[PDB]
């Protein structure tokens, strides 16, 4: 049978290699009630200008814009590929999704953004991303296993691996040049090991797709995919904008950001069999190479 | 039916 | 004191996320949050040196088929809970929803890993030639048959016999025949850590199951009407006849020391009727003093056996 086909009997699993990306889960297991801001909330008050202030708050509004919602992208994997190795994967990344939700929902209340939250649909350029997530997700529940591919793929290689990692950037950076927001970067380290895990997930589907389907990946949807993420780069480009309105900050750089967003998408593309985008250079890529290591250490 | 509440 | 003239239903869809109108889903996904578990913690080499050499047949047997009987259910695909925001559209019971679903996929994998280490597989495949095996499978699927309704009542009763059947009594039984091993021979240890970390869980999805069950109550209190409450009646006295007979073949080669039949169908009888009067459903049994408490020791092992 196809990976689309439904297999009853629950072992031997097709797809063995989704236990990788679910023990990966299991052992980078976090709640956000195992860290206290109070110490952050100090530095923010005391040791921040506004234009840091700002970049924290704005970054954190953009995390929360897509994490503090129902995802039903995950949950929702075993309808259309119903393995019971999927329905797994599914149920793991769906709720490692909610322990997201609560732990942004937890910052903004202590942060003491709920009301800016609410009103975030007043900011223009969030109004672009908006549009922009909608468009991708729009066709996660259509029953034509193309036009969902897209979906997936445009999931996988964007939401899941891009649209949120300049925001982990930027808090990330007061951490480790400053030494300020710790337990912040504490739970923003750990999301961002989630979510390379739900990208890898989605790129390991994706090959398996192409694989036993290589017809899906035609000229139109290859088209498709680099106009979509062109265009997803820009308004997260401008995103960047917004996040420092109150002025540049020391720690942390747009160009440099921009160029990792970039970075990032390309070689999601490689993995995926889709030509590069934006081909960055060594010493422009190099600039933010400090994050996956910044990760490693906040991850305890 | 969709909705709000705060 | 002022109640509402018009809200919106549980049925209906909440968009922002926060706050919760049903609050007490943290309590639920946060039990299980600390009792999180995985069957890779756990080795399992004294317990198979401990069924080699030192249980007899009869008792090798009431564990291979307590563990088969287990699996039946657990090793599955259990979709039941990653459904219910589709019946019920808020943020809290998406929450609850996937923190019940990831968990039972921890159990499938768990029970997938004691048979394949207690080499069960083959007698795992052809378990539907057990004619009380079969007739289980028809139970469960009445059970399981408007999981899916759209027909809010059927699906409500659905969720009431998957809660109080399903979740809290259908696996009891063996659960606590492995437990007895450990509290009486202080074999099975390892095992035992496994069950009583499942019991735990199953637990908590019971009690979640009914929390939601009695929050429709109090919204829709029509939905609790003669013919609904008597069809849960009936359906629930059938699921027990059936679980007692479960009981003859894992006890196919004999009764054990550690543990007994009657104890045990006095045990779920007992679970069941419990679980009535917390969905404020008249009892069926109406158990004793003393037999139920035969097996009062069951809380206190499964306590124990989590470390
Ligand atoms: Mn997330
Ligand atoms: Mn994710
Ligand atoms: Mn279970
Ligand atoms: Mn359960």
């Amino acid at each position: 049978m196809s990976i689309f086909d439904k297999r009853v009997n629950y072992k031997p699993f097709e797809y063995p290699e989704v236990l990788q990306f679910t023990e990966a889960i299991n052992k980078a297991y976090w709640v956000h009630t195992e860290v206290d801001f109070t110490a952050d909330t100090q530095d923010f008050h005391a040791h921040l200008s506004l234009a840091e202030k700002t970049a924290v708050k704005n970054s954190l509004l953009a995390i929360a814009q897509i994490e503090v919602a129902v995802k039903s992208f995950w949950g929702n994997i075993y309808e259309h590929f119903p393995k019971p190795e999927f329905n797994g994967l599914g149920s793991t990344f769906a709720e490692c999704e909610f322990r997201h939700s609560e732990a942004y929902s937890r910052l903004l209340e202590v942060l003491g953004y709920n009301d800016e939250f609410e009103k975030l649909l007043d900011v223009p350029v969030i109004r672009r991303r908006v549009d922009y997530l909608s468009n991708v997700l729009k066709d996660t529940k259509s029953q034509d296993n193309r036009k969902y591919m897209v979906s997936l793929i445009l999931f996988s290689i964007l939401i899941e691996n891009v649209s949120l990692f300049s925001q982990f950037a930027i808090l990330l950076s007061f951490t480790r040049f400053k030494g300020y927001m710790k337990n912040v970067s504490n739970i923003i380290a750990w999301t961002s090991i989630d979510e390379q895990i739900h990208a890898n997930g989605g790129i390991y589907i994706i090959n398996k797709i192409r694989e036993e389907f290589p017809d899906y990946f035609d000229e139109e949807t290859l088209a498709l995919v680099r106009e979509t993420v062109k265009d997803s780069i820009a308004v997260e480009s401008d995103i960047l904008d917004w996040i420092f309105e109150e002025g540049e900050i020391e720690s942390i750089k747009k160009g440099d950001l921009v160029n990792f967003m970039k970075f990032r998408i390309d070689e999601s593309l490689k993995q995926i069999n889709i030509p590069v985008i934006f081909d960055v250079k060594v010493e422009d890529y190099k600039a933010l190479a400090w994050f996956e290591e910044e990760v490693f250490a906040n991850s305890l | 039916v969709e909705y709000t509440k705060h």
